[PDB]
C-alpha cells in the first residue's frame, strides 16, 4: 500500500512553519506524527494545514490534517510548535572523513533489502543512500543528489534527507516500525548536493541525528526521534491484498512437451526403487542410451541385478550416508538421484489397510534416504527427482492415495531448505505402465530450478498455483438450517469462540463444542457469546486421539438431539522442524501424533454414516502448505495427507472438504505478534475466521468434482512470498516456466536504430 | 465486424442506433439525456501485442488509428493476400480521418511515458503513415479531410492513382469515432438530431440527422492486373467524380445544380450511360429539405433516361445504421457489394411514405419500400453512390458486377488426406481459430478449405496441423484442438526460429538386424506414396527408367512391387534402396525441406552424397551397382556376424585380450549400448558365447559384413578404381558426413576408391557421425527409414550427448501410419510445427482445389484508454449559486464560509446593470 | 493543413455567438471548403495531411488533377501557424532544437 | 511521392526511399538526371 514518507510529513510541518518569512534558520519542537497517512491505489486525497498562532512570540503552532475515511471527517496526522530565528552559533568544518572511522561499510543493496524485510519499499527519489557505515549503536552515511523539485535549490530536498535519517534509524532496529515523535528538529538553509548523516541510538528507545554538508558545516540536527511505540502495529489492516481463493491447477504441456536431450558424461545417475527390477530396468534403459547409472534398493530386498542394498528402513541418515560414502570411495560422481515409489502396490504386498501407518513408513524411509545422501554429495549440486504415484489431485487415474503425501512435503522442503539444488516431483499413474526413463529425465531436464510434473496416459502436466476472487456474500445468504446440530471440534478456545460466534451469527440453534478443553476450562465466556443466538449448547472435553471419546461424539447426534448438519475440525499448531533436525523415527512419531485426531474422527463418522447426513464437513489445513515453506516438514505432510484424504471421500460422493486457510485474525496473539510478523514479512496476511467461513461453507453444492485440485482461501501476496525466504533458480509452481523465442522492433516514428 | 454482418443487419431490416456508450470516461451530465446514436461497442478494447505495440503507446493512440490498423489486416485477409507478402510492395494508402480530440479526455496531466506517445498517437497525418509503417508498404501514404465526404474523396484519389500507374495496389477508406461527446452535445443543442435518433431516409416522416461511428478499408487493383494474378473480385468501381457547391444567389439551389453536374461527370468518367444504372444508394441523411433536393437531382439526371418498365431504385443504409460521418461512402459500398453477391436489393427502413418535397409523379424513380430481386443476366448490373456535405464537396461513384465467376470444371477423386494448417500469435487465439473454422469445415469442401489455409493466411509462432480424409475426421480433430485435448489426428507446438536440420540415408542390407516386419512395410508404404504425391512418382521413374538399363528391366518390377529383397544385401536390394532414397529426397525437397547436412550409413552414403549435390544421378547408380556386386561376394561369403549388448571399448578389449578371436572384428558402432562383430563364423559365435557368459544379450547368427580376405580387397579395388575414375564428382552444396570416418568428407576423399571400399573395411561409425551433427548445431533430424530403422540408433546415440537439455526432434518419413500418406504428412506436420517453413502445396497438387472464404484473425482484446471507466452517474448534483460559490470546510471553523472567483466574461453576465456605463 | 489547436487558448468558456462559429472555424476539412465557397469555385476542394510533406503532397495531387482533365485550374499550397506554444515546448523538452 | 516503409535501419530505409522517389519524379517528367542544374534539398539541420 502507498504511504506518505515520515520525512515528507516532517518536511510538510516545516514548509507550513516557514511559509510567512524569508528567514533561513528554524526550529520545531514537541513534534507528533500520529497514525499512518495512506491511500489505496487509485484514490483522491485532500490535505489541510493551519498556523494557529498562539501569540507567544515565536510560538506559531502548526497542525496537518488528513481527510475523512470515506464519508468520515478530517483527522490530525502531524503537529509541531515553531520557534523561528535560532540565533546561536554552532561547530564548523567537522570532518566528514572522520565519521566512518569506527564503522564497517555495508552495501546499499543490502540496506534496501533489510528495509524490504521490514515491509518497507521505496521509489527511486527516496533510494538516496550512496554509502553506509554501521557499528554498535550508531550509523553514518553519504546521501546522494536528492533532486526533488525545488531541492537542488530550495528546501524541498529536506523531505528526502530527513527520510534517509529515518531509513538509518529503522535499519538498526528489528520488526516493522515507523516514527511517532521528535523532541527537537533544528535546521539552517536547504541541503547541499552531498550531505553526511550521523545517527545514534544512545538514548533509551530513541535516536538522535546530525546532518553535515560536504565541507562539515552543521545543516540540521534532530533529538529524541522515536519509532518503537509504532513498532508492530497491525500490518493486516494496512496491506493492499484482498481475500482470494488459491488453487494448484494442473496445466497440460500441449505446446513444447518434447523431452529433449539428457546431460551425457557430466556424472552418473543413482536410481533407487522399492522394486529391484524397476531400478535394474531403468539402469538398462540408461545404459542403452549411454548414460552411466547405479541401481539401489532397500535391505528389505536382494541384490537381484547386483543392486546396492541400502539400510533404509533404519530411520537414521548416517548409516545411509556411510552407504553412499562407500560409492564415493569407488570414485562415483553423481549427476542426480532418482527415487521411485511403488504406488498402491504396498497394499497387496503387505495385505494392510493402514493409510496413516503407511505414510509414517514411507516418510521415515525416504527421509533417511534423502538426508543420508545429501549429507555426502550435496556439494556436487546433484539433481533430485522424487517419483510418486497417484499423489496428484485434479487428474485422471481415480482418487489420490493419502499414503503418498510425505513425498510432496519432502519435495517442497527441498525447494525451500536447499534452494541451490534443482529438483522435481513426478507423479505417475499408479496402474498404467511407467514411461521410459529417458522421457522422465529428458522432460525433467527442461527445468532449471524446481517444479511438479505429472503423467497420465502419454500426456504431461505441470502444476501452477493460481488465484481467483472469493464471493463472501454466499455466506451472508447461507442460513444454517434451524432443525440441526453443528460440531466445532479440536481447536483452541480462540478459534472455537470465533467459530461459535459465526455459527450464532448464521442462525445455528444447536451446537456441540467437541474440544478437549470444552467441558473442563472456563468456557462460560464462549457459552455467553454462543447464547447470543445458540439455543442449545453442549461440551465434551474429548480426547480426539481416543477412539472411545470419538465414539462418545458418535453417541451424540444419535442421542435424539436435532440431527447433525455441519462439522468443523478447527486449525491446530504443529511442531517446527526442517529436514535437518529430523530423522525417520522422529518423523513417524510426530506425523502420527499430528494426524491421529482428525483421521479417527473422520473415519468413525463415516463408518457410522454421520458423514453424508452432514451437509458440510470441514478439515483445517494451512494455505502455506500449497507452495510449502522451510522448516515445517510435518505440518506440510499432515496438510497434504488431509487434502488427499478429503478428496478420497469427495470422489466417493461425500461433502468432506479440506480448507487451506490463512492465519485467523482472532488467533493473532496480542502478547507476542512474532508468528504474524513472520507471515506479514513473507506476504501472508491474517483475516477474520468468520469471513473465510462465509466465503467457503455454502460452496460444496457447486460440485467442482475434479478440476479444483489442491485448494485454499487466504490474503496473500505471492510476489512477497517468492522473494521472501531465498531462491536463486525459478520454481514453476509460483512462477511462469520460461521466456521463449520472440523480440521487438524500434517502432513507428523512430529515425533511431 | 464484416460485410456479411452488415448484410445480415440490412437484409433482415434491423436498425443499430441505441443508447450512449458506458466505459468511455465521458463526464457528460444531463446534456445528452435521451440522445440516441450509432456507437461501436468495445471501441476502447484493443490487442497491442498482436500489432507489436507497447500497451502504453496503444493507450496513447487515437481510437481512429486503432480501427484503421485493425481493419487493414482484415482487408488483406479477405483479399486472400498474406500481409507478410505485402511487405515491400508498391501499395499506396488513402485514409479519410478527422481530429477526434481524444487527448482532451484526460482529467489530469499525463504520465511522462504516455506523454511522449501522444503526438504521433493523435496527429491526423500520422494515421496513414502508421499503416504504411506497420504493413511495410512503399507507395504514397496520405490522409484527407472534407468532413462527411472524406471517404469518397479517398476512393477517388486511390482510383486516380491506380489509373495513372503510380502503384500496384491501393488501400483506401477511413474511420470515425466519437471519443468525445462534444459533436453530439452540439447537434443536440442546435436541434439537428431527429428526436428518436433515426435517419428516416427520404420518408415523409423525416425529422433531422442522426450521428454514428464506423471504420472501413477497401483493397483496390486495376482489373487486368487483378485477373492475371488470380485474385478474387468483389465488385468493380468503374468511374468517379468530385465537385463543390461553391456559392450562389440562393434563388437557384447551389446543391441542386452541383449534384446534377457531379452525376454526369461520374457517368462520363466511367464511360457508361445513365440508362444502364439500376439503383442508387443515395445520401438520404434524413434532413427534411436535403432529401427533397437529392431526389430532385436524381429525377433530373437518371430519371430522364430510364429504359421502358425500369424505374431507378433508390435507398440508403443510413436508415439502418445512422449517418456514420466520414465513412458514409464505405458503408454504401459494403451494402452494394453484398447486394450484388446475394442478387437482391434490400428494403429501406422507417419509410412511412415517400417525402412530399419531390415530384415522384413521373414514376421514373422509386424508394425500395420492399426488397427486390437483382439476378445476374444479359443486362450488366450497375449502381451509384452519392455522398454530400454542407461545406459543399459532393461525390458520386459507379459500381458494376464482377466478371463471370467461371467454375473449376471440378474432377472426381478418392479421399486422399487433407492437412489443415492453423497458426496464431498466442495459444488462446489458436483455439479460437479451431472454433471459428469448425463452422466452415462442416459446410465447405475440406480440400478447398485446406488449400485456402496454407496460402491465404500468414504463419505465426504457435502452430497446429490437423490430418484427415473425411469431413467428420477433420471436425473431430478441430474439436479436440478447441477443447485443448490430445487426439492422434493433430500436432501442436511452437516455432523455434533455428533452421539447423539434417537428413539420414540408409543402405539396403541392415534390415538383417531382424526388424523386417517394419523394414519390408516401409518399402510397401513407399509404393503407396506413388499414388498420393506426383513429385515422388516423377522422381522414382526418373531413376528407374533412366538406370534400370544397368541391371535389365527386372529391377523395375522390384521397384514397383517391393518385398523382402529390398531389406537384404543384394544388387537388386541395393538398387531399390537407392531408388527409393532418391525419390524420398526429391519428395521432401518438393515440400521445401532443405538439409543443412547429410549423413549416410553404408551404401546409403551414395544417396547422402547425391542429396548433398556431389554427383549426378547416373554416377550414383553406377557406384551403387558396383558396391552391390561387392556386397554380394561379402554376404554370400563363408563368414558371419552378431550384435552384442556391450560397448566398443568393452568388446574391443575383451576381443583383443583373449584368444578364440581369430578373424572376428568390430563391424559397426552405431548406438552406445551395442556393437556388431563380423568375421569367421567360429570366432564370431565364440565371442558371442563369451559375452553371454558375462551375462550380456546377443543377437545371432547373421551373414558376414566385412571383407574376409585381402584377396577380396584386391578384386574389389580393381572393380572400383575403373568405375570411380569415371564418376562426375563435384563439391557438395552442404556438409556431407561419412560413416567410414564419423567426419565430413573432403574433395580427394570423395574421389578415393579406397574410401568407397572402406564401407567394407570398417567399422561403420554412425554413433560418431550423429554425435558430430549435434556438436555442429543440428536441432532436428530426419530418417529415411526404409530399412534398418535408421532413426532409432540415431535417437539412442543423439539423446545422451551432453549437458544442456537441448531440443531434439526425431522424424521418420516413410512411417507407421495406416494410410500411407498420413505417415509422411504427420512427419512433415511435426517439422512444420517445430519451425520448418514447409511448402504444403504437394498435398493439394493434382486435385480439384479452389480458394474459398475463411474466418479472420481472433484478436485477444484488452482495455486501452487514457482514463478509467466512470462510476455510476448518480454522483451528479446542482451547480453552485453563481456569486455564493463553493462552501469551504476549514476544520475548526465556528460557522461556514464560501468563496467565488468571477472571470471577466462571467462578470459581464452577472453584473446585469450599468450605471453611467 | 494540420489541426493547430487554436480554441485551446481560451481560459473561460466562449460567448455563444463565438461558440456557434468554432466548428467551421477550426475543422481541417473546412479549410479548403472556405476557399471554394469564398471565391465561388466549382472544382473539388480537399484538405490533406502528411506532417512536413503536406504541401508537396497537395501540389502533387493538383498536378495529377490537371493532367487527368478534372479541372481548368488548380489552386494548391498550405499553411502552418503556431497558435499554441506546445510544439515548441515538445521540441525543446526532447532537445531536438 | 513514396513511403520509406519499415525495415532494418542498417540498410538506410530513408536513403533507399529517397533514391527511389528521385528516379520516379524524373521518370514522370520524362527528363534525364544530367539535365538538372541544381537541387533545393530538405537540409533541415538534423546531424545524420
Amino acid at each position: 500500500t502507498p504511504v506518505l514518507p515520515a520525512g515528507a510529513r516532517l518536511e510538510w510541518l516545516l514548509a507550513a512553519a516557514r511559509h510567512g518569512s524569508p528567514d533561513s534558520a528554524w526550529t520545531l519542537t514537541g513534534i507528533r506524527l500520529p497514525g499512518t497517512v495512506s491511500a489505496a491505489s487509485g484514490t483522491p486525497v485532500a490535505l489541510q494545514t493551519s498556523r494557529e498562532d498562539s501569540g507567544d512570540g515565536h510560538r506559531v503552532r502548526a497542525f496537518v490534517k488528513g481527510p475523512g475515511t470515506g464519508g468520515g471527517r478530517w483527522a490530525e496526522r502531524g503537529g509541531a510548535t515553531v520557534v523561528p530565528a535560532v540565533t546561536r552559533p554552532a561547530p564548523d568544518r567537522v570532518d566528514p572523513e572522520s565519521l566512518p572511522e569506527g564503522l564497517a561499510e555495508l552495501d546499499v543493496a543490502e540496506v534496501y533489502r533489510r528495509l524490504w524485510r521490514q515491509g518497507s519499499d521505496y521509489a527511486e527519489p527516496l533510494r538516496v543512500l550512496r554509502r553506509v557505515w554501521l557499528g554498535g549503536d550508531e550509523a553514518v552515511a553519504l546521501v546522494g543528489t536528492a533532486d526533488v523539485p525545488t531541492g537542488p535549490s530550495g528546501w524541498s530536498r529536506w523531505a528526502a534527507v530527513l527520510e534517509a535519517a529515518v531509513q538509518l534509524a529503522a535499519l538498526s532496529g528489528s520488526g516493522p516500525r515507523t516514527p511517532v515523535s521528535v523532541d527537537r528538529l533544528e535546521v539552517s538553509g536547504p541541503p547541499s548536493e552531498v550531505v553526511w548523516l550521523r545517527v545514534r541510538h544512545g538514548a533509551d528507545g530513541a535516536a538522535d541525528a546530525v546532518v553535515l554538508s560536504g565541507e562539515g558545516v552543521r545543516l540540521a540536527a534532530v533529538q529524541g526521534l522515536r519509532l518503537r511505540p509504532m513498532a508492530g502495529r497491525e500490518p493486516a489492516g494496512l496491506a493492499e491484498a484482498p481475500l482470494e481463493r488459491h488453487e494448484v491447477v494442473w496445466h497440460a504441456l500441449a505446446e513444447d512437451g518434447r523431452p529433449g536431450a539428457i546431460g551425457g558424461g557430466t556424472g552418473s545417475w543413482l536410481v533407487f526403487s522399492d522394486d529391484p527390477e524397476r531400478a535394474a530396468a531403468w539402469c538398462d534403459e540408461l545404459a542403452l542410451f549411454g548414460v552411466p547409472a547405479v541401481a539401489l534398493a532397500g535391505e528389505d530386498a536382494e541384490g537381484r541385478d547386483g543392486t546396492e542394498t541400502v539400510p533404509v528402513g533404519t530411520g537414521d541418515p548416517d548409516v545411509v550416508g556411510k552407504t553412499f560414502a562407500e560409492l564415493r570411495e569407488r570414485g562415483v560422481t553423481v549427476a542426480g538421484l532418482l527415487v521411485h515409489d511403488a504406488g498402491d502396490a504396498r497394499e497387496p504386498a503387505s495385505g494392510a489397510d493402514d493409510p496413516l501407518d503407511a505414510a509414517c513408513r514411507r516418510g521415515g524411509r525416504t527421509l533417511a534416504l534423502v538426508r543420508g545422501f545429501l549429507q555426502e554429495y550435496a556439494e556436487q549440486t546433484p539433481r533430485i527427482v522424487l517419483c510418486s504415484a497417484g499423489a496428484a489431485a485434479g487428474l485422471a487415474g481415480g482418487p489420490p492415495h493419502p499414503a503418498q503425501a510425505p513425498l510432496t512435503a519432502l519435495f517442497t522442503s527441498l525447494v525451500w531448505e536447499h534452494p541451490e539444488l534443482p529438483c522435481a516431483q513426478v507423479d505417475l499413474d499408479p496402474a498404467e505402465d511407467p514411461p521410459t526413463v529417458v522421457s522422465l529425465l529428458g522432460q525433467v531436464m527442461r527445468l532449471p530450478g524446481a517444479g511438479r510434473l505429472a503423467v497420465r496416459g502419454g500426456r504431461w502436466f505441470e502444476a501452477r498455483l493460481e488465484r481467483r476472487p472469493a464471493p463472501a456474500d454466499r455466506g451472508e445468504r447461507l442460513a444454517l438450517r434451524p432443525d440441526a446440530t453443528y460440531l466445532v471440534a479440536g481447536g483452541d478456545t480462540r478459534h472455537a469462540a470465533a467459530a461459535l460466534e459465526w455459527l450464532a451469527a448464521r442462525g445455528a440453534r444447536s451446537v456441540v463444542l467437541a474440544g478437549a478443553e470444552s467441558e473442563r476450562g472456563d468456557l462460560a465466556g464462549a457459552r455467553t457469546t454462543g447464547h447470543a443466538g445458540i439455543e442449545r449448547l453442549e461440551h465434551v472435553a474429548v480426547d480426539l486421539s481416543s477412539a472411545a471419546d470419538v465414539a462418545r461424539l458418535a453417541e451424540l447426534c444419535a442421542d435424539g438431539r436435532p440431527p447433525l448438519r455441519g462439522v468443523l475440525l478447527l486449525p491446530q499448531p504443529v511442531a517446527g522442524g526442517g529436514l535437518d533436525e529430523l530423522d525417520g523415527a522422529r518423523f513417524g512419531a510426530e506425523l502420527a501424533g499430528a494426524l491421529r485426531g482428525p483421521v479417527e474422527l473422520t473415519r468413525r463418522f463415516t463408518d457410522v454414516g454421520l458423514t453424508g447426513g452432514t451437509d458440510f464437513f470441514v478439515l483445517s489445513t494451512s494455505v502455506v502448505s500449497l507452495p510449502g515453506r522451510a522448516g515445517t516438514v510435518v505440518g506440510s505432510a499432515a496438510d497434504a495427507f488431509l487434502t488427499a484424504l478429503a478428496r478420497h471421500h469427495r470422489q466417493a460422493g461425500l461433502p468432506v472438504v479440506a480448507a487451506a486457510w490463512g492465519p485467523w485474525l482472532e488467533s493473532v496473539d496480542e502478547s507476542d505478534e512474532a508468528p504474524a510478523v513472520a507471515f506479514a514479512e513473507a506476504g501472508v496476511y491474517p483475516a477474520p475466521g468468520g469471513e473465510m467461513l462465509d466465503a467457503l461453507l455454502p460452496l460444496p453444492a457447486a460440485g467442482e468434482a475434479d478440476g479444483s485440485g489442491e485448494a485454499g482461501l487466504a490474503r496473500v501476496d505471492w510476489d512477497r512470498y517468492l522473494t521472501a525466504g531465498h531462491r536463486p533458480l525459478p520454481y514453476t509452481v509460483l512462477e511462469t516456466r520460461a521466456s521463449y523465442d520472440e523480440e521487438k522492433a524500434p517502432g513507428f516514428g523512430q529515425n533511431r536504430m | 465486424r464484416s460485410p456479411e454482418d452488415l448484410w445480415d443487419l440490412v437484409d433482415s431490416g434491423g436498425d443499430a442506433v441505441g443508447g450512449l456508450p458506458a466505459g468511455r470516461g465521458w463526464q457528460a451530465g444531463s446534456a445528452l439525456d435521451g440522445v440516441n446514436a450509432g456507437f461501436i461497442h468495445g471501441v476502447e478494447e484493443f490487442d497491442p501485442y498482436f500489432f507489436g505495440l507497447d500497451p502504453v503507446e496503444a493507450a496513447a493512440m487515437d481510437p481512429q488509428q486503432r480501427l484503421l490498423l485493425e481493419t487493414t489486416w482484415e482487408a488483406f485477409e479477405r483479399a486472400g493476400i498474406d500481409p507478410v507478402a505485402a511487405r515491400g510492395s508498391r501499395t499506396a494508402v488513402y485514409a479519410g480521418v478527422q481530429f477526434g480530440g481524444y487527448p482532451l479526455l484526460m482529467r489530469e496531466a499525463p504520465p511522462p511515458q504516455v506523454l511522449d506517445h501522444l503526438g504521433l498517437g493523435n496527429s491526423v497525418g500520422a494515421a496513414s503513415g502508421r499503416l504504411a509503417y506497420q504493413f511495410g508498404l512503399l507507395g504514397g501514404a496520405v490522409t484527407v479531410d472534407t468532413q462527411c465526404t472524406s471517404s469518397i474523396v479517398a476512393l477517388h484519389l486511390a482510383v486516380k492513382a491506380l489509373r495513372n500507374g503510380e502503384c500496384a495496389l491501393a488501400l483506401a477508406g477511413g474511420a470515425c469515432v466519437m471519443s468525445l461527446p462534444t459533436v453530439l452535445m452540439d447537434f443536440h443543442r442546435r436541434s439537428l438530431l431527429a428526436p428518436d435518433g433515426r435517419s428516416k431516409s427520404f420518408a415523409a416522416a423525416a425529422d433531422g440527422v442522426s450521428l454514428a461511428e464506423g471504420a472501413g478499408m477497401l483493397l483496390l487493383e486495376r482489373l487486368s492486373d487483378a485477373r492475371r494474378n488470380g485474385h478474387p473480385v468483389m465488385a468493380v468501381i468503374r468511374g468517379t467524380a468530385i465537385n463543390q457547391d461553391g456559392a450562389t444567389n440562393g434563388i437557384i439551389s447551389p446543391s441542386g445544380r452541383a449534384q446534377e453536374r457531379v452525376i454526369r461527370a461520374a457517368l462520363a468518367d466511367g464511360r457508361v450511360t445513365a440508362d444502364s444504372v439500376d439503383a442508387v444508394e443515395g445520401h438520404g441523411v434524413g434532413a427534411t429539405l436535403g432529401d427533397g433536393v437529392e431526389v430532385t437531382s436524381l429525377l433530373s439526371t437518371y430519371g430522364q433516361e430510364r429504359p421502358a418498365g425500369r424505374p431507378l431504385l433508390l435507398g440508403s443504409v443510413k436508415s439502418n445504421i445512422g449517418h456514420t460521418q466520414t465513412v458514409g461512402a464505405v458503408a454504401g459500398i459494403v451494402k452494394l457489394v453484398m447486394a450484388l453477391r446475394n442478387e437482391r436489393l434490400p428494403r429501406t427502413v422507417h419509410v412511412d411514405g415517400p417525402t412530399p418535397h419531390a415530384d415522384w409523379s413521373s414514376g421514373t424513380v422509386r424508394l425500395l419500400t420492399e426488397p427486390e430481386p437483382w439476378r445476374r443476366g444479359e443486362r450488366v448490373r450497375r449502381a451509384g453512390l452519392t455522398c454530400l456535405t454542407l461545406s459543399g464537396t459532393n461525390g458520386h461513384l459507379i459500381l458494376e458486377e464482377p466478371p463471370a465467376d467461371e467454375p473449376a470444371a471440378r474432377p472426381a477423386n478418392p479421399e486422399r488426406t487433407v492437412p489443415l494448417v492453423l497458426s496464431a500469435k498466442s495459444p488462446t487465439a489458436l483455439r479460437e481459430q479451431a472454433e471459428r473454422l469448425r463452422a466452415t469445415i462442416t459446410a465447405a469442401e475440406p480440400v478447398d478449405v485446406g488449400h485456402s489455409l496454407h496460402t491465404t493466411r500468414s504463419s505465426f509462432r504457435h502452430r497446429a496441423v490437423v490430418l484427415g480424409t473425411g469431413r467428420e475426421e477433420l471436425a473431430a480433430g478441430l474439436d479436440a484442438l478447441a477443447g485443448d485435448r490430445t487426439a492422434d489426428g493433430l500436432v501442436r507446438g511452437v516455432a523455434r526460429a533455428q533452421g539447423q536440420t539434417a537428413l539420414l540415408f540408409g543402405g539396403a542390407g541392415d534390415g538383417t538386424s531382424g526388424d523386417r516386419p517394419a523394414d519390408a512395410e516401409g518399402p510397401r508404404t513407399a509404393r503407396g506414396l506413388y499414388e498420393a504425391f506426383p513429385a515422388f512418382a516423377e522422381a522414382l521413374d526418373e531413376v528407374t527408367e533412366h538406370l534400370a538399363g544397368l541391371l535389365g528391366p527386372e529391377v523395375r518390377a522390384a521397384v514397383r512391387e517391393p518385398g523382402p529383397a529390398c531389406a537384404e544385401p543384394t544388387v537388386v536390394g541395393q538398387a531399390v534402396a537407392f531408388a527409393l532414397n532418391t525419390a524420398l529426397h526429391r519428395l521432401l525437397t518438393a515440400f521445401a525441406v532443405r538439409p543443412d547436412a547429410t549423413l549416410g550409413h553404408g551404401a546409403g552414403e551414395v544417396a547422402a552424397a547425391y542429396a548433398a549435390g556431389a554427383l549426378s544421378l547416373a554416377d550414383g547408380a553406377a557406384l551403387v551397382t558396383a558396391l552391390g556386386r561387392i556386397t554380394e561376394r561379402v554376404a554370400t561369403g563363408p563368414g558371419a556376424s552378431v550384435w552384442v549388448r556391450a560397448t566398443e571399448d568393452e568388446v574391443r578389449a575383451a576381443l583383443s585380450g583373449s584368444q578364440e578371436q581369430v578373424g572376428a572384428a568390430v563391424a559397426a558402432v552405431d548406438e552406445p549400448g551395442t556393437t556388431v562383430v563380423s568375421g569367421d563364423a567360429g570366432a564370431v559365435a565364440r565371442v558371442a558365447a563369451h559375452w553371454r557368459a558375462h551375462g550380456r544379450a546377443t543377437g545371432a547368427p547373421r551373414p558376414a559384413r566385412l571383407l574376409l580376405s585381402p584377396d577380396d580387397e584386391q578384386a574389389a579395388l580393381a572393380e572400383l578404381r575403373a568405375i570411380v575414375a569415371g564418376l562426375a564428382f563435384r563439391e557438395p552444396e552442404v556438409p556431407l558426413l561419412s560413416t567410414v570416418t564419423g567426419q565430413p568428407v573432403e574433395p580427394a576423399e570423395l574421389r578415393s576408391a579406397e574410401h568407397w571400399l572402406d564401407h567394407l573395411r570398417g567399422p561403420t561409425r554412425f554413433l560418431d557421425g550423429v554425435r558430430r551433427l549435434r556438436t555442429d548445431g543440428v536441432t532436428r533430424l530426419v530418417g529415411l527409414d526404409l530399412s534398418g530403422d535408421l532413426t532409432g540408433p540415431a535417437g539412442r546415440s543423439a539423446a545422451g550427448f551432453g549437458e544442456p537439455g537441448r531440443p531434439l526432434l526425431l522424424a521418420s518419413v516413410p512411417g507407421g501410419g495406416r494410410p500411407p500418406g498420413q505417415a509422411l504428412l504427420s512427419a512433415l506436420g511435426e517439422l512444420h510445427t517445430d519451425g520448418v517453413a514447409i511448402d504444403w502445396s504437394q498435398a493439394f497438387e493434382g486435385r480439384g482445389a479452389r480458394r474459398v472464404d475463411l474466418p479472420t484473425y481472433p484478436y485477444q482484446k484488452v482495455r486501452c484508454w487514457l482514463v478509467p471507466p466512470e462510476p455510476q452517474v448518480s454522483v451528479v448534483a446542482a451547480p453552485p449559486h453563481p456569486l455564493l460559490g463553493t462552501a469551504l470546510d476549514l476544520v475548526d471553523a465556528t460557522g461556514q464560509s464560501f468563496t467565488q472567483q468571477l472571470t471577466p466574461g462571467q462578470v459581464a453576465g452577472v453584473f446585469g446593470q450599468q450605471l453611467y456605463g
